[PDB]
């Protein structure tokens, strides 16, 4: 993710002055992803003595 | 003056988006295959076979 | 790039691959670092691919309060322990980072905090080998290996072999420092060659049989 952080400043207007600019800056930050697992198994004869009850 | 600039001044873009990769990728070469071009080649046998007569 | 040989032939294989198929065993973990451990590590290294690495404890509270949440069952290695828990492989599996100085270098090291794949069985897996006798050394079909620990004396280990290295020995002539691994094959031929301090030839890597 990052960031835009602008920057600038006025002054009083004239028709031969000089003109005023603005800039900005940036920055930046991280972060980590992390995974789970996890199964099952089943076999034939433990369904058909589960199913009695 | 100049109050504070909040974030720390730095250059915006980083390295990457900067960088374009070759579509390709280089392979190492080895030792040269010559005996079909001595010789040639001939399919008559099947797999499974144990002989040749 | 970097191709200044040509060869008459490929390698077999890179350490910490599988080579051959067939029952196998691995459990995840988390690289504890080395400056963690009580009593000081005699021997130091990288956490480097294809070495063995110990069981150091349970990192599974994932809490700070009078109760805890016991969300997975997770397990806290270091590159050298005395009870052996697996050997990292599959370098598929993580991520370059680059290095210090620059990225995109090579680099074959995995940091501290991060997880990993360790194998207990493996029916073919390409490890480095290396010589802990000073001496040439033709180890042939069937033989023992054994790894370095942390707690390894100095003066077992007047050559400067790393943390968690893998040695190959014969069947009575193994050295006075290592850790056996039980029911370890080498199950293929090689050749070293004459060895010295601060001159240590890694050896070359070699097929292994873990149980």
């Amino acid at each position: 993710q990052g960031i835009v952080e602008p920057a600038g400043t006025a002054v009083e207007y004239g028709d031969h002055t000089n003109i005023p600019l603005t800039s900005w800056n940036a920055n930046f930050e991280r972060r980590t992803i992390v995974r789970g697992e996890l199964g099952m198994m089943v076999g034939t004869l433990e369904e058909g003595r589960a199913s009695a009850i | 003056n100049f109050t504070a600039p909040v974030t720390t001044p730095s250059i915006p873009t980083p390295i990457q988006f900067l960088q374009t990769w070759l579509p390709g990728f280089v392979k190492v070469m080895t030792a040269a295959r010559k005996i079909d071009e001595i010789i040639g080649i001939d399919t008559v046998g099947s797999w499974e076979d144990q002989e040749i007569v | 790039m970097f191709q200044k040989q040509v060869y008459r032939q490929y390698t077999p294989g890179f350490p910490g691959d599988l080579i051959e198929d067939g029952p196998k065993r691995a459990r995840p973990g988390r690289i504890m670092s080395l400056s963690a451990v009580n009593p000081a590590a005699t021997a130091t290294g990288p956490n480097r691919a294809s070495r063995a690495f110990g069981y150091a404890g349970d990192v599974s509270a994932l809490g700070e309060g009078q109760p805890k949440t016991i969300a997975a069952r997770a397990s806290e290695v270091v590159i050298g322990g005395a009870n052996f828990f697996g050997v990292l492989g599959h370098p598929k599996h993580y991520a370059l980072f680059g290095s210090a100085g620059d990225s995109l270098a090579p680099s074959y090291d995995l940091p501290d905090g991060a997880e990993g794949e360790f194998f207990d069985m493996a029916t073919g897996l390409v490890v480095e080998i290396f010589n802990g006798a000073a001496a040439a050394l033709d180890l042939d079909y069937g033989d023992l290996v054994a790894y370095v620990p942390n707690n390894l004396a100095t003066a077992d280990d007047a050559l400067g072999l790393p943390a968690g290295a893998l040695v190959g020995f014969k069947t009575g002539s193994m050295p006075t420092g290592l850790v056996q691994i039980p029911n370890a094959r080498i199950v293929n031929a090689i050749s070293l060659p004459a060895q010295s301090a601060g001159n240590l030839v890694a050896g070359v890597t070699i097929v292994q049989l873990t149980q």
